[PDB]
């Protein structure tokens, strides 16, 4: 697999992912990654993005997720199914997301990572997601809706 | 006088520590039988004599 | 699972049980509990009953064993089979139970735990079990027949 | 199991063999032994033989490979295929050996350990192996061709 | 019969055998031989080999087992079945024999006694036996694997 759940007391409270040769885990998710090879690397803080990162082991650098900055309007998928990307917001039907789904990447129709979900806001019809994505210039940006809650 | 006061303070400390230790150990020994039995009568008098 | 083995050097050195929201394991058994959720619990010592106890995580409280003190004469069930209760003593056929079986629970025909097996007596044809149970008032008591040895 | 792989970063980088009731592992192969009990025993160093050794656990004393000092001209086998012994030298077909095969014993037609492989040299026609074997006197003797690469 | 049980309180503590014209029994075996003709014999304490011995009465001279020092590697017979001897070691499968079996003789394919069992060591799937044997020159010696428990 490519996504590695993060476990604190034997329970999953988040998910780590490997993108472009880097291991990304949410900063607010405390615990150890359910692995031995990826868990032995020291991780750097990225508090401006609520993320942590580290270098993938040499034997693991090839088995990593690809990402893209091109996010045309339409439907995207993730672990829990389809995700709608419109009006510059990632959103899922009410109740689809919830606490624990922190660090789960969102994938496009080509299997490329487009965003890392950190939280969300429940709107009238769909729940908006707080994610770390890349703008049209490929620069890492934290796109969060108003009143988002960490998951 | 210096020796007497130091001896009295040492005696007081040792005796108070021993007394408190014995009383706390008594509370632990008296209450432990009921902690391992949540569905017990736990008479009110128990909370007055052993606590 | 209601019974969790305790491993010292990779071998099972006893079993830990969760009853009514509390976990018990033999005080004389060294090693870690083979459960991440239970291994993280800091237990208090109860030298009167030769056991350690503590509370369990909120996820386990919903499925803990039910305490009962109604112990009429007859046959009771346990991991290795049936258990005979006579003269206010728990006994089993010779060869049933031994080193490493300490901490196993004894239950009635209603699924309620009546005693925790900590040891026993090796007789010519039968064995007597050294167990922790409750009296007619529901107060914890330790029954150690003469010659009982911890398992 | 009598031959256990050695892992450093999660991948196998060699083998530790239980022969004669004793553990034989190369010194240049760093990492823990696959078996937890073989990794828990303190081992001694034999730099003159490029191998590390120690007494096996009680249960492993009988479940061990027997060894023989008699290696007449003929064919032998290992996990990479057949091994040919000629001119007192262990030669394998071109390309058969390689990194990670160190520590694997060469077995005779009776399943007895004849030599432990440590490295080899590609001669352009066949590959010569660096092995640890026993001479006509039954004394441990290292035999390595000049320029051999530790595997 | 050439083997006689030794009983202290009615339970079998060991066995005695007549080999070469002498009655043999271990020092650690307590009790009396069922045959009064042998029990009345004053036995010499050969603490060097943990054996008691005496002269066979003329009335019992016919009940004598032949012995030999020619013990090549192979399988030997005794009261519990076959016995495997290799590398100057006597071995039986685990669970074959135990306390009370000391003093039993081991016979070759010709019915000649080659060893007397004193105890053994459980080595995984096999149990090694402590035996009294004659070396290649026919001299009585005691073979004791480390940690052997007298039977």
């Amino acid at each position: 697999d490519k996504t590695f759940p993060i476990m604190l007391n034997g329970q999953v409270n988040g998910y780590a992912c490997v993108v472009g040769g880097r291991v990304f885990k949410p900063l607010h998710v405390e615990g150890r990654i359910d692995n031995e090879q990826l868990a032995a690397i020291k991780l750097k803080k990225a508090s401006i993005y609520d993320l942590e990162y580290g270098d993938v082991p040499q034997c693991m650098k090839s088995d990593t997720l690809q990402y893209t900055s091109d996010k045309p309007p339409g439907f995207y998928n993730w672990h829990h199914g389809a995700v709608q990307y419109e009006n510059n917001r990632f959103t899922v039907p009410r109740g689809v997301g919830g606490k624990g789904d922190s660090g789960r990447p969102i994938l496009d129709n080509k299997g490329r990572v487009v965003a890392i979900v950190l939280g969300g806001v429940n709107e009238g019809s769909r729940t908006a997601l707080s994610v770390v994505t890349w703008n049209q210039k490929g620069v890492t940006v934290k796109d969060t809706p108003e009143g988002s809650e960490p998951w | 006088t210096i020796i007497g006061l130091c001896t009295c303070v040492a005696i007081i400390m040792v005796s108070c520590v021993t007394s408190v230790w014995l009383l706390c150990r008594t509370r632990n020994l008296c209450i432990t039988p009921y902690k391992l039995a949540p569905n017990a009568q736990v008479p009110i008098l128990l909370a007055l004599l052993c606590c």
